[PDB]
């Protein structure tokens, strides 16, 4: 039943007695459900160290991964170029998922096409889909460029992308001079960040590989910036903002801010902003190229060093105090521009916030996960804050990356309880937060089910989730935030200390029980 | 608009296409004539998507794992292949259930074999067998395993059916091999069919020689309700208030035991015809069980469905049917009184999957709204046969609409509200057109039944009449 | 007892059994405490409509006020001027409190002196304190200006500030040219916002009253901006940013952002930034003067209109969509500068967020309090979001302001359930959130004790607090936020919708009970 | 530094002042000689603050309402006058209590008569009378009312004593008038004395002819512990582990009945000498109850106090004292073992109110730290008499230090750590000097007793050694 002036949705509608009674009858009548005592017994077992040992012996089963597949990253990279349509050669189910996954994180339209390879293409290859698809895409959505990646179908059957695209031009499906860069993006290699690297390197090759003879390093007086797989709009913006405050001429290569943040003014804009084709063609004339997330830009780095002849600086992701400092100092060194008083003051304001909040942050224990560069920058900043990374998980990390993070931990007394996990998933992480409980998790929305599990054991075992990363689906507009530079460090610091204080307030809200410590001033 | 004007709109939109795509898309767009019984004379459907036109369709794996099998709560479903498919579909569909997740139920978890290149090159059958042992150890209360094949499985020649037969025999466990690779078919639809055939072949017959279930003449199954936001629960409550016993729910909040008990029911009540008519026809043929289509969207259709269902039983069920109708009459009449004056005359375009584009029309009309265009991602012509009588004269129909088409139709027709999916939502809000998700219910619902109609009405009003829609133009422009 | 490796502070130390037993013995032995059943009985009574009726019949008792006293605002106003020392003629206890109260909100030093009037001044007056205080202050802290306000002692005994200052100069305690503006700021009139108005008008009079003959309205082609009592750094920053973005020449009169946000770089800066003396002297040459918080700037308005002859535009506080629009359009009209494309796009991004989040905001019910301009702007924006302000409380509001908010409410269907309360306090508001429960409170840190009370009745009665206003003492760095402009509206929107979604997650976290609605995507 | 170097520092800092202020401030600054017993020959105190020099002191209302009366948990304390005083002092001080706030306890609430101009013009005695009736109706479980006068009360000639007696007789209720107006005295100190006299005159004698209380030979009262972060509780547990019975706590977590029972105890244990010696002397003279000073900061002082307190009772209490010392010995030794190596040799400057600038020295020394400068806002010369022996030779002493002086002294001495108040904290952090709040305990504590020592040590380490202090210089500077 409903009362028309206080309508109930699913929660709390189904807590009404008649719905409760009906669901008990369904269970008892027809579900042949395990007894609740057995369910409790098994749940408790899944919180034990014995279960963790079996859990960590998995060799074939993955449960709740913390990574996605290559063409997702290819599509995000392609979106950063002016009037460019991401095009995934292969089966259309993939593109529905890529679009929906980004739709839910950015709350924006996400334009991407498929060429809808079916059983016929499974037998004969996908050449006809490529010729018709490129012609249909260009006629209908009028992009200035189509950037081609692949689904795993096209990879397994071995479609020759280069031949297919060349034949599309030779047979007149698209004009010979129409730009169609491509990359193979096999989902069974690496992860979504690998797909970003592969797609960028393909676009860079397309516009520069055969035109290097007239290039001269440093002749356009700019610095190239390659952001990598980046899902916070504030991170594109803070980099542009800082470089512009120093008067540093730059070229951001793959820039999807505008198309991921169009205004609601009565018009749908399929394309907006983005790196221009001329910016890519001219990028070898830069002074140098800075990779913002180097641990998934290895293929791009090889091309920029080997063909453009840029002496790519050895820089970490600019997260936290030290690494933002190093980023600005290196940019100052390459460009000749001094670090202006405005950024020096901004830096001191971050340090001020650190002095203000250090007593609440000291010794707090975190479990965290995400992509390799993001995770290592978060680990570094937590150490600067006097916090203790305890469980550091990077499902798509590698052994060299783990060696680098272990060295960062070893250099700080706040890393003494930290372990770095690569190749492990969020079902592994769930055991860790039961057997070696931290204070908080820092992660994406999939962490909410870990928090739910820990609370089921009891309030004193609950590990609350702090949402930083990708994807974030169950909160609105956090994709607008920043995690890089001084600005991103201030936002992370504010979120962390206020998460601590919100949780303390919850624990001290009980009147005449715990509210002796429910202080007005903290 | 006149039928001629709608026809000119179709032709003008088609002008952008190359002639091959143009000739094809013309067959999938039509002006409705409600007198037509054979929709194939007006529109064709369930064909390949033309390449590069930005179809809204998914794949057979979506139809099998995401739609039919995924909701079954006490089995573990393996997304078998590389990591992408199971990650994008993890908990994206609101197929609600009661259980202890990770312990006896597993719906919102993502189990996968996370194929790497070694598995592509050498095959994944050995990995799948090891994976099954690890599932059994770490999730001992699972009541069965399904193997949802992603694209590479068939392409590399893996034999998941023999792994399933051998491991299932070894462990005395039900292990269902599903060959739902995304390259099969042309859409989610073939995934439905593959999934029903897997239910048929591996699960449904398990109690064929078991006579221990005490049936009654009032035993029914709800077929093809995936319990989006609780939809099936607000349907089940009415059927049991009317005196029927709902033995099974396929597959929202569904258990493997109630699937195995379904051949014992007296009547299969089919809500989603598209996805489940296959197994409904199978149970008619094998067990002699009749099936009938019904509609619980809005009071008019719900009341008609309750009476149609009750007429198959006896006077006692018909008496309870009229009592249920009498109980809820003041409730939905109050919903209509509050919200119909706020919505009277407003015009909606729909684009959804295989059932709702026709099946919610009555609920809109119960609030005085007009559905001026509708269409489906993957319906067949028997769906369009059922649609044309539900839509008004000279309304627009679109099968497997392209993004370009839908935007252009909307710009000409200028509806007051669009009901579609997540890939459509943010496009049309930016044009200033109120939008409601008609898959996920925009994280609201249920919408089925009398209790769902209240929520549906509240939702269409809060969005269509929201103050934000008057603010998109800056006062200095 | 303590475990050296896991040291417990008061919470949870005093939950140890030996502490519990000791406190039980203390209570039963010596406290003669009411029985717990009687305590439960009286608590329940304080949640009833019967109690609320008695509560609202109060004429003499105030409980948990939501306002401070005049000199607090005078100090904040004075801090906005270059190298200016706020000086409060009167009792030193006041200045200790003013400094501490701003210390805890900004987490910054707050410089302010007293002249330490003691009991002898009750008979003899405070002139000697002014003479020595002005001389000591100037010599010791070297301000370029001393801005004088009063404590309530100095008001009651009737100290003649003008004569005291003139005698100090005549007798050589301070140079005759040294700027000593003053204002009377009696704590028993109005509230802290009144003190800001009084102090600003005194400074404005000091630099312009006797020099009007050479002034020409519009001759300096700028617009004056008077912010009023403002405790978010982002609010000073967003007005300056938007005006610069338009190319509008402006003068912010009282600008404390720099001195309330100095960096931690090794040196303490007692003064930083601030409106210059020349800017105040030149202010009458502006095109016009805009008042950001007009409902506590009435004395300033009369001076600017009557003496500078500026036709102060009738503008609401620039909060929410409509009133930010009106502000930019009026600045554009006065200055002749068009609204640039960047601001138009920013506006459309706020509208986009509104469309994205409208389904979770719709119909949500709020109790809220604060200063009058802040409160009406929050009410206005809530209505624009489709929210229902239900309990609107402004302890320091007046009847004319109440009439204005009632007219705003009457113009929106979302105002149909709203009541505006003036002269009522947070013990009044506590009754209202029990008898007519809203979904959330929007208020300052004093609201946490109302949330504590509501939870005590039951989890289903708890009204969570969303911290927006002043003072905020129990979270860190929220004073860096923004509430004005499109930027402020984006921040408030994000906090509101994510507060709704955080609470829904808490309510649906119960496994096998409510987590059927614990959705990954919202 | 040497004695001459400190003397030269003092004279250089004084050079900024006009002659009148220079001559005065010179008397309030000294180089310590631990052999001094007559501190008045080297430092004077409890004098007026020089105008305009940014003293850190508060007022007599803070000393009475904020310090002594406000913590009494089951009474309602009216801040009587305009709205400021009670608002700035609401829940600023962490005088912790157990109760149900708003129902039987009221500590963190702000009750005020919120004077407006008509109250100044006509007087507030009528308003006060009506306020009392409203308090009784709306908070019926209060066990007494105090009236804390703010500046205007005596200046306009109101008679709150008459209101208190008349309304008190009318209502059979204890209503205490306190004349703690901020213009009285020079600081928080006189507020203490006024508050003591008000306790003496209106509360303390109520049970003089009541013999129903069951005494024991081991009854004591904790006098002058305001339970900051639970300080009094972690003191009380030790006294009762030593076989004593703590009848009362003045006034942290204190009830009005405890206070009225205090004339029944055998010994008054005075921790804050400054604020409560007055009532302690009264109770000895009137009731024959002796009193003694003690110190629970750090293990050395706590062990010494427990032994000195036990020596006042029989051998059985002395035996339990050594058992208490034996129990906690491994606990505080683990604290020293962990934290003293992290803090050995570090130098601290302190500036606090009237007790802790000397009481916490032993605790710092228990961690190997050296207190190189200390001073008080409002101590008297009997406080400084007690300080000389506690401080090293040639250390710096400052009474009612000005903001300028404290900054200049810190710049020259360069301490590793500063312990002071909220108005000082953010100045010195910007200079790069670790700072600990030694009033509010920086939202931590307790610091009293053995359990408090662990927290104190952890807190000094976490701040002095925090990685943030090595980051204030940008690397390009
Ligand atoms: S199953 Fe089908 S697309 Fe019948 S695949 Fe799709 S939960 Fe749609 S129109 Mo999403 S044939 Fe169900 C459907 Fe309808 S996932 Fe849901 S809303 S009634
Ligand atoms: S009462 Fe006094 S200023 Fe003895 S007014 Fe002050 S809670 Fe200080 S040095 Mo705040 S004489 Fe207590 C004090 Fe000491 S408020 Fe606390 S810390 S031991
Ligand atoms: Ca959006
Ligand atoms: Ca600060
Ligand atoms: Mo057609
Ligand atoms: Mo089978
Ligand atoms: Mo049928
Ligand atoms: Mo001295
Ligand atoms: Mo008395
Ligand atoms: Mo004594
Ligand atoms: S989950
Ligand atoms: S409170």
């Amino acid at each position: 039943s409903q009362q028309v002036d206080k309508i109930k949705a699913s929660y709390p509608l189904f807590l009404d007695q008649d719905y409760k009674d009906m669901l008990a009858k369904k269970r008892d009548g027809f579900e042949e459900k395990y007894p609740q005592d057995k369910i409790d017994e098994v749940f408790q077992w899944t919180t034990t160290k014995e279960y963790q040992e079996l859990n960590f012996q998995r060799e074939a089963l993955t449960v709740n991964p913390a990574k996605a597949c290559q063409p997702l990253g290819a599509v995000l990279c392609a979106l950063g170029f002016e009037k460019t349509m991401p095009y995934v050669h292969g089966s259309q189910g993939c593109v529905a998922y890529f679009r929906s996954y980004f739709n839910r994180h950015f709350r924006e339209p996400v334009s991407c096409v498929s060429d809808s390879m079916t059983e016929d293409a499974a037998v004969f290859g996908g050449q006809q889909n490529m010729k018709d698809g490129l012609q249909n895409c260009k006629a209908t959505y009028k992009p200035d460029m189509i950037a081609v990646s692949t689904t795993c179908m096209a990879e397994v059957i071995g479609d020759d992308l280069n031949a297919f695209i060349n034949n599309s031009k030779k047979e007149g499906f698209i004009p010979d001079e129409f730009p169609v860069p491509f990359a193979h993006t096999p989902s069974f290699v690496g992860s979504h960040v690998t797909g970003w690297d592969n797609m960028f390197e393909g676009i860079a090759r397309y516009f520069t590989l055969k035109s290097m003879d007239d290039k001269v390093v440093g002749s356009n007086k700019k610095i190239n910036i390659v952001p990598g797989f980046e899902t916070y709009l504030g991170n594109f913006r803070v980099i542009k903002r800082m470089l512009s405050e120093m008067g540093v001429g730059y070229s951001l290569l793959s820039d999807p801010e505008e198309v991921l943040d169009t205004p609601a003014d009565g018009q749908f804009r399929m394309y907006a902003g983005g790196t221009t084709q001329e910016e890519m063609k001219d990028a070898p004339n830069a002074l140098n190229t800075v990779l913002l997330q180097p641990w998934h830009l290895e293929k791009t780095k090889k091309f920029v060093e080997g063909t453009w002849k840029h002496e790519v600086p050895k820089l970490n992701i600019p997260m936290g105090l030290d690494w933002t400092d190093e980023f600005l100092m290196k940019v100052s060194e390459i460009s000749g521009q001094p670090i202006p008083a405005s950024l020096t003051k901004e830096r001191g304001r971050l340090v001020d916030m650190m002095t203000d909040s250090h007593t609440w942050l000291h010794g707090k224990r975190f479990a965290l996960w995400g992509d390799p560069d993001f995770v290592m920058g978060l680990v570094k900043f937590l150490l600067e804050l006097g916090c203790e990374p305890v469980h550091i998980l990077c499902h798509n990390g590698n052994k060299r990356w783990k060696k680098a993070v272990d060295a960062i931990l070893a250099a700080s007394p706040y890393g003494k309880n930290a372990t770095v996990y690569i190749g492990k998933d969020l079902w592994h992480l769930r055991s860790l937060v039961f057997t070696d409980k931290p204070d908080f998790m820092i992660g994406n929305s999939y962490g909410k089910f870990i928090q739910r599990d820990t609370l089921h054991k009891g309030k004193e075992f609950e590990v609350p989730l702090i949402r930083i990363g990708f994807p974030i689906f169950d909160r609105h507009h956090l994709h607008r935030s920043t995690t890089l530079g001084y600005e991103g460090a201030m936002q992370i610091l504010t979120t962390l200390v206020n998460s601590i204080l919100e949780r303390l307030d919850e624990e001290t809200r009980g009147m005449q029980a715990t509210d002796y410590n429910h202080d007005l001033v903290r | 608009m006149s039928r001629e004007e709608v026809e000119s709109l179709i032709q003008e939109v088609l002008e952008v296409y190359p002639e091959k795509a143009r000739k094809d898309r013309n067959k999938h767009l039509a002006v409705n004539d409600p007198a037509v019984t054979q929709s194939k004379k007006c529109i064709i459907s369930n064909k390949k998507s033309q390449p590069g036109l930005m179809t809204i369709r998914g794949c057979a794996y979506a139809g099998s794992k995401g739609v039919v099998w995924g909701p079954i709560k006490d089995m573990i479903h393996i997304s078998h292949g590389p990591v992408g498919c199971g990650q994008y579909s993890r908990a994206g569909r609101r197929n609600y259930y009661i259980g202890t997740t990770g312990v006896n139920a597993f719906v919102t978890m993502n189990f996968t074999s996370d194929f790497q290149e070694k598995d592509i090159v050498f095959g994944g059958d050995k990995k799948l067998a090891k994976l099954i042992d690890e599932v059994e150890t770490l999730f001992p209360l699972n009541k069965g395993i399904s193997v949802q094949s992603e694209c590479p499985i068939g392409l590399i020649g893996d034999d998941i059916e023999s792994v399933s037969k051998v491991k299932g025999a070894e462990l005395s466990k039900t292990i269902v091999p599903v060959r739902c690779e995304g390259f099969r078919g042309v859409s989610q639809s073939l995934g439905h069919h593959i999934a029903n055939d897997a239910v048929r072949d591996w699960v449904l017959g398990k109690r064929d020689e078991d006579t221990t279930f005490a049936s009654t003449p009032y035993d029914v199954a709800i077929i093809g309700d995936y319990n989006i936001g609780g939809d099936a629960w607000s349907s089940r409550i009415l059927l049991e208030e009317m005196g029927l016993r709902c033995v099974a729910q396929w597959s929202g909040d569904g258990s493997i035991s109630e699937i195995e008990l379904t051949p014992k029911v007296k009547l299969n009540l089919v809500h989603c015809y598209r996805s489940m008519n296959y197994i409904s026809r199978h149970m008619e043929e094998k067990y002699g069980i009749p099936w009938m289509e019904y509609n619980f969207f809005g009071p008019t259709k719900t009341i008609e469905s309750l009476r149609a269902i009750a007429a198959k039983f006896d006077e006692s069920i018909q008496k309870k049917c009229e009592e249920v109708i009498a109980k809820y009459k003041p409730e939905w009449e109050a919903v209509v009184a509050k919200y119909r004056p706020r919505l009277e005359g407003k015009r909606v375009m729909l684009y959804i999957g295989g059932l709702r584009p026709r099946h919610v029309i009555g609920a809109y009309e119960d609030l005085g709204m007009e559905v001026v265009g509708t269409g489906y991602e993957f319906a067949h012509n028997d769906d369009y046969d059922r649609t044309m009588k539900e839509m008004g004269d000279s309304t627009l129909l679109y099968d497997d609409v392209t993004g370009y088409e839908f935007e252009e139709f909307v710009k000409r027709i200028k509806p007051d509200l669009i009901g579609s999916g997540i890939k459509e939502k943010f496009i049309f809000q930016k044009m200033g057109i109120p939008f409601r998700e008609m898959h996920s219910w925009d994280y609201s619902g249920p919408y089925h039944g009398f209790d769902g109609f209240a929520i549906f009405a509240r939702d269409m009003d809060m969005t269509l009449n929201n103050p934000c829609w008057k603010k998109l133009q800056a006062p200095w422009e």
